[PDB]
RNA sequence: UGCU
């Protein structure tokens, strides 16, 4: 009697996907940020005044952004497409405006609009253009119905800001310090002001450390000074353990020592104990209530709850001490994401408030002393401050907050156009608070805290590997919430007042404490109830579905979390073994009767908590329901991310193996959208023919991949062949790549400016300049138009110029000088477009988009959807390619060699799958922890005629003799990487040398060599080649010939010594530039390096 | 010399001087492109 | 972009059997008897036409026209 | 070991990079340390004074 | 003009990355080699505008 | 909008029904051709609305 | 930022 499964369950994730999932969360952030945080802010900083003249004021009344808007006409706002902008290089932004009302010589005047800055708008975005429009009008607009959006476009470039990851605020964590004693520590972080307070035991006793204190004084100290002064109070708070009170009793000894038995005594040794910014008993009052536990308000200077909080404290110290049950950082229920919303409310409230205080500074300046005309904001309201300050912190991603003493670097990055599946998994990146600090291994190690929420295999491979995480297919991000009935809901569920009984109850077995974003609630007995009751009311809506609800019985401690940027997954109740979610349900989800908020809301599906589920039980199938289940999983292959999810099989490859594969995916080549032509970028890979796969997954349907590929099936057969697939390495067909396999696109962009200087003087471009001899252009000015633009359809070889451009160098008749924008490349270019653009600069914008379509040859890199990534390492003709009875011959040739170290049986299952679906004309899907099965396609290989192991017989085509064993033809998804053998061949002759050291440049661009680091060297002398060594280092890098004075040992110059005044001890010898210059700096610092010659004999 | 170029929405040919406003009539868009050359171009078809 | 003229492992002329894919595929025909009926009998053809993507209309929708 | 004069090296040290694109230049920072150094000198020189 | 032959047929060809000033009727090489900036000299070499160096 | 390089490569791709026993091979270079080892085939095509 |  097996468990009913209903089949149909996949169908809640593109009902999730339909309002939520990949993309969703940077939108929804952004317009909640311009909706209803702006107008929080601009509420909280309404109005600002000056201390001189009183009865003055601007008072603002409600601020809006508006449409995305260009300031390029002549003081006239006009609709800018992201598109437009892109080709400008300008920013898509809007016009940020507000109404206000203000008292210029006391006659209130109001302003119904008057712009103030500019915000970047987010694409499709609520006030973007391209939200709620068809694919006619993307179409129409030249933006790609398929581009996920969600980033800024600033200057012409696109910019993503990445969720950032960082540890949850107002929480207690124990651990163990430096030297090794287990302490405790908690981060108050408020709207204000965020302070760090530690604890430690390193000398038995509790000492409490605070920035704001000279030296770390006895916890029991500050208890007296709290308003607590009994001793039987603090030990009943603290615990009535036995082993509580051993503890805790070298504290009680330490305080008895000394003369504190008051609150005054307590004051005023904390105020002695106080560093500068009675009066120090009113500073260590003020303290103690405001900067000491920011999170734990006081009423009116009633520092129970705070006593309560440090009592807690201690006693979740002492019980620490004992087992060893450390708290870990790497929990993924202690952090929380701060999207792009948050970070851009934090920046604009910091912008206003900058330009509140430079209102008020220049309104203190002017009105007192100016003149009797009564002076306004109007002429001094600066509305560049806010646009500059936005563009900046977007573009070059610094972000320096001083109010919150908060200085962050890389929040913004250019978004990849490899590709759209390099697009769409960049966009959907989290970067840690580490940044690369330590190679702790800790937050860089794969936590199981992580189902679900962020993808397992989806790394970088490199130094970020572990720090940069891409999210799961099926997630979301909590925002914030009121807070009001949960807390009525608290305290009407019988939540008794922490205030009306003393500490002593803290230590019961059965009174479990209750929190709340940190602060304590209070405090309850039989907390099943409690958690079932909250739960229950959630469910029915009462409650923000949001809110989560944890309880750890090690501790006592139950946790009620409703602040934003918590990771939720969507689960559907089991109650009696029985999931709520039926057929009928489903049915009427794919009928249309329902949806998922329908789902939501009739206690079917709920989003669950990584503290929730660590209390609740999840069941993975329907036949792994047992008794003790509460929720059921959705679906298992959700646990991939969106790189992650174009693996075919990927549960029967390895870990490795898949994050390869997800990094070259990341770099894989296609197309872009359906306005790749209209789009310039600097650097854009296209293919011919691209062509969809035939394993593809459902995660690939979800996020149509399969409209926009990357790569192209071929008919592999995996074999060793004239030992050209030694390691890795692939053999291609000359035939194959000559009918078109694998051909690619180079697109490049070189850009020019036409700029107006100071002096009415501009930039100009002359004609080609020709040769009076033939009439005609010279050889560089021959691809140049007559108004000395090169045009499109030619083509461009090496040092040849695209812009005769000529710049006057005064900034009487101008005297122009020829800067002209020379092609470097190896191999020639073809111009497909010039694009000529006019800014409001008066500056003219020219755009050439250069092609170069390229063939694959030896040294191309080639994967296969399987991290097997290889190198093209011979390319033998179709006569050489072995045959089958049918005479098909394979294009790629991979090494078998490769699979046994690997385990790739995903590989293997892909091609036999591809094969079975090429033969039957279908698509056999891939799916994670699912898919085909290997007998329904060997059923299908064996009905088409074809053998059931994907092995068939082969005759050799060199020798025109049988193979003695079968080989493993089939089609597999092959996929060309950016990385092109022509592009990484360098080689460097003489060259150029930099200025301030007479060697060869670092870059290949700029024309650099080869570094001999300090290992090459180690090896140079391990070989004993001295004159080598001598030769590469000396000679050939930096040689130089100085005069050295014999008699003072210092450097001359033309065999002359300045120190001396003589030239009969001068003589010449061989040293390096760089020591050279080293010895000048050393002369410079005041060491004089003395050099004493002598004969070579 | 009279030079010719193409607007990146009306698609016609518009014919301006050196130093002018780029912009196109019955319009006001601003991206102009320049038509494709006259002179005979080789290509191989390897 | 566009169906390519010629088959990489072969080299049968494909590129004219487009249109009558695109025929057979709004008649009733399915992928695999519209296959078998287009005269392709291995495979590498039949991957061909049916992985095969159509991105020109899609292009030319965005062409200056 | 207390110094009185300051060697300020050549110009081979100090590469200055003539930026035709804007009103400025790229300089190093020994130059700039160096225009401080003597700026301080004559403000002293002119307090005393 | 050039040093050997007196002409002033002196082109500026790059051979190779490799800027060089020579003559045009016998080839012979009147300068070679060109000092430019390393990027990370170029990110530390400070902008510092005419305002401020010029007085 | 199919570039210029791909167009060329469609259109080499493309058989000629033309008998290769009459022809010969063209000799070093000789771009402009000759009548006994060379066939020109134009193609002007404008499209335009109905 | 990517690559081994
Ligand atoms: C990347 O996100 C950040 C991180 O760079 P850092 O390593 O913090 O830069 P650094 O500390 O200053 O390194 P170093 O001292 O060696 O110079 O910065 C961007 N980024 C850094 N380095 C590169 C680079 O070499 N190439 C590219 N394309 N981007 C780089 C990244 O956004
Ligand atoms: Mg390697
Ligand atoms: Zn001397
Ligand atoms: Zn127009
Ligand atoms: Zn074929
Ligand atoms: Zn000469």
């Amino acid at each position: 009697a097996p468990i009913p499964t209903v089949e149909e369950k996949w169908r809640l994730l593109p009902a999730f996907l339909k309002v939520k999932g990949l993309v969703k969360q940077h939108i929804d952030s952004f317009n909640y940020f311009i909706n209803v945080e702006i107008k929080k802010i601009m509420k909280a900083n309404e109005k600002v005044t000056s201390d001189a003249d009183p009865m003055w004021y601007l008072k603002y009344l409600n601020i809006y952004v508006g449409l995305p808007d260009v300031e390029e006409s002549f003081n006239v706002t006009r609709p800018v497409s992201p598109h437009e902008c892109r080709l400008r290089d300008m920013t898509y932004s809007a016009p940020i405006t507000v109404d206000i009302e203000y008292t210029r010589g006391s006659q209130r005047i109001i302003r119904n609009a008057l712009p103030i800055g500019r915000m970047p708008i987010m694409l499709r975005s609520s006030n973007c253009v391209l939200t709620g429009k068809t694919p006619a009008e993307f179409a129409k607009l030249n933006e790609c119905p398929l581009d996920p959006g969600g980033y800024f476009i600033v200057k012409g470039v696109e910019k993503v800001i990445l969720i950032q990851e960082q540890l949850s605020k107002n929480r207690i964590i124990v651990e163990a310090d430096r030297k090794g004693a287990v302490g405790a520590s908690v981060t108050s972080s408020t709207h204000e002001k965020k302070s760090r307070t530690n604890m430690a035991v390193k000398q038995g006793r509790f000492y409490l450390r605070h920035n704001t204190l000279s030296e770390d004084i006895p916890i029991v100290i500050i208890f007296k000074a709290m308003g607590v002064e009994s001793d039987q109070e603090i030990v009943q708070m603290i615990g009535t353990e036995e082993h509580v009170m051993a503890a805790f009793g070298p504290s009680l000894e330490e305080c008895q020592k000394a003369q504190i038995f008051t609150q005054m005594q307590a004051l005023k040794y904390i105020g002695n104990k106080v560093r500068r910014q009675k009066t120090k008993i009113e500073e260590a009052r003020e303290l103690l209530a405001s900067t000491i536990l920011t999170h734990v308000p006081v009423k009116e200077f009633n520092f129970r709850a705070k006593c309560i909080y440090t009592a807690v404290m201690v006693r979740r110290v002492i019980l620490a001490q004992g087992d060893n049950k450390v708290d870990d950082r790497d929990y993924y229920g202690n952090k929380r994401l701060e999207l792009a919303g948050q970070l851009l409310s934090l920046l604009f409230e910091d912008l206003f408030k900058k330009f509140n205080s430079e209102m008020k500074k220049i309104a203190d300046q002017v009105i007192p002393k100016q003149r009797a005309a009564q002076f306004d904001v109007v002429k001094h309201m600066r509305q560049d401050q806010i646009t500059n300050g936005m563009v900046n912190a977007i573009s070059t991603g610094n972000w320096s907050l001083k109010r919150f003493k908060m200085d962050r670097q890389g929040v913004t990055q250019v978004l990849s156009r490899l590709s759209y599946i390099s697009a769409l998994g960049m966009m959907t990146r989290i970067s840690s608070q580490f940044e690369k600090t330590r190679k702790v291994s800790g937050p860089r190690s794969l936590q199981p805290s992580q189902w679900g929420m962020l993808c397992p295999s989806d790394t970088p491979e490199g130094e970020a590997c572990g720090l940069v995480k891409n999210l799961a297919l099926m997630t979301h991000i909590t925002t914030d919430m009121e807070d009001g009935p949960i807390v009525k809901l608290a305290s009407n569920l019988g939540v008794e007042d922490v205030n009306l009984l003393c500490g002593e109850e803290l230590s019961y077995p059965n009174v479990f404490l209750v929190f709340l974003n940190g602060n304590i609630l209070g405090v309850i007995r039989d907390h099943k109830k409690l958690v079932n009751t909250f739960r229950l009311m959630r469910r029915a809506g009462y409650i923000n579905e949001f809110v989560s609800i944890s309880t750890n019985l090690t501790d006592r401690c139950v946790y009620i979390s409703s602040d934003g940027g918590r990771l939720c997954r969507p689960y559907i109740i089991v109650k009696k073994q029985k999931p709520a979610v039926t057929n009928k349900h489903m049915e009427e989800l794919a009928q249309g009767y329902r949806n998922f908020e329908d789902f939501l809301h009739e206690s079917l599906v709920e989003y669950l908590d990584v503290n929730e589920e660590n209390d609740c039980n999840i069941a993975l199938y329907e036949h792994t329901i047992n008794k003790d289940t509460t929720h059921l999983e959705i679906e298992p292959f959700t646990l991939l991310g969106v790189c992650a999810g174009l693996i075919p099989y990927p549960h029967h490859n390895q870990s490795p193996r898949n994050t390869y594969q997800c990094a070259m995916g990341k770099q894989a080549m296609g197309t872009i959208g359906y306005n790749q032509r209209n789009r310039i970028d600097t650097l854009m890979y296209l293919l011919a023919y691209p062509q969809k796969p035939m394993v593809k997954t459902k995660t690939i349907e979800l996020i149509e991949f399969e409209k926009l590929p990357a790569g192209q099936n071929a008919t592999v057969a995996v074999m060793s062949y004239s030992g050209y697939d030694i390691e890795d390495a692939l053999v291609l067909n000359k035939a194959s790549l000559d009918r078109g396999f694998g051909r690619c696109l180079v697109y490049k962009n070189a850009k020019c400016t036409l700029k107006r200087y100071t002096n009415q003087t501009f930039d100009k471009v002359m004609g080609p300049m020709l040769d009076a001899a033939t009439r005609k252009p010279i050889w560089r000015h021959e691809i140049l138009d007559a108004d000395g633009i090169c045009s499109p359809g030619e083509k461009v070889e090496n040092k040849q110029v695209l812009v005769n451009k000529s710049m006057p160098t005064v900034t009487q008749q101008p005297q122009y000088k020829d800067v002209p924008i020379t092609y470097k490349g190896a191999t020639d270019s073809y111009i497909e477009k010039v694009m000529i653009s006019s800014n409001a600069e008066d500056a003219f914008l020219i755009k050439m988009l250069l092609r170069q379509t390229r063939r694959p040859e030896i040294g191309d890199k080639f994967s296969s959807r399987h991290g097997q990534k290889g190198v093209c390492g011979l390319i033998v003709p179709q006569e050489d390619m072995p045959f089958c009875d049918s005479g098909i011959c394979p294009d790629i040739i991979m090494n078998p060699h490769g699979f046994p170290s690997r385990m790739t049986v995903g590989k293997l299952i892909e091609l036999l799958a591809g094969k079975a679906g090429v033969l039957d004309g279908r698509f056999h899907y891939g799916t994670a922890f699912g898919g085909s099965k290997v007998k329904d396609v060997c059923e299908d290989l064996v009905r088409h005629g074809y053998n059931y192991l994907g092995k068939d017989y082969v005759t050799s085509g060199i020798t025109g003799e049988p193979l003695e064993a079968y080989i493993y033809f089939g089609p597999v998804y092959y996929q060309k990487l950016k990385h092109m053998v022509l592009d990484k061949m360098h080689a460097r002759a003489r060259g150029p040398r930099a200025v301030l050291t007479r060697q060869p440049t670092e870059g290949r661009s700029r024309d650099g060599g080869l570094r001999l680091g300090e290992m090459e060297r180690d090896c140079l002398i391990g070989y004993g080649a001295s004159m080598l060594l001598l030769e590469r280092l000396m000679i050939s890098s930096d040689a130089f010939e100085v005069d050295v004075c014999g008699q003072c040992g210092l450097l001359g110059y033309s065999g002359w010594c300045h120190y001396c005044k003589s030239s009969c001890h001068v003589s010449s010898l061989r040293i390096p530039y760089a020591c050279k210059l080293l010895f000048q700096e050393l002369q410079s610092m005041n060491i004089i390096p003395r050099l004493k010659l002598s004969k070579y004999n | 010399q009279p030079m010719i170029y193409i607007c990146g929405e009306c698609h016609t040919e518009n014919e301006i001087k050196s130093r002018d406003p780029i912009r196109c009539r019955e319009c006001g868009y601003r991206i102009m492109y320049k038509k494709r050359t006259k002179r005979l171009v080789v290509f191989d078809a390897r | 972009m566009i169906i390519p003229v010629r088959c990489f492992t072969c080299g049968k002329i494909v590129g004219n059997k487009w249109e009558a894919y695109l025929g057979l595929l709004q008649a009733e025909y399915t992928e695999g008897d519209a296959l078998d009926a287009l005269g392709l009998k291995r495979y590498c053809c039949r991957r061909m036409l049916l992985a095969h993507v159509d991105l020109i209309e899609k292009l030319l929708n965005y062409a200056p026209l | 070991l207390i110094l009185t004069r300051l060697l300020v090296p050549p110009l081979c040290i100090r590469p200055s990079v003539v930026s035709d694109l804007k009103s400025g230049t790229n300089e190093d920072d020994l130059t700039m340390k160096l225009t401080e150094i003597i700026f301080l000198n004559d403000v002293i020189k002119k307090h005393r004074i | 003009r050039c040093p050997d032959c007196g002409s002033t047929e002196l082109v500026e060809d790059s051979h190779y990355s490799q800027s060089q000033l020579v003559c045009s009727d016998c080839g012979c090489v009147v300068t070679e080699g060109v000092l430019t900036t390393t990027f990370s000299d170029e990110g530390n070499l400070r902008e510092v505008t005419y305002s401020r160096s010029t007085g | 909008i199919v570039q210029d390089e791909i167009l060329a490569h469609r259109l080499g791709l493309i058989p000629i029904h033309a008998d290769p026993r009459l022809f010969e091979y063209r000799n070093q270079g000789d771009e402009e051709g000759t009548e006994i080892d060379t066939l020109q085939f134009r193609l002007q095509v404008r499209c335009t609305r109905n």
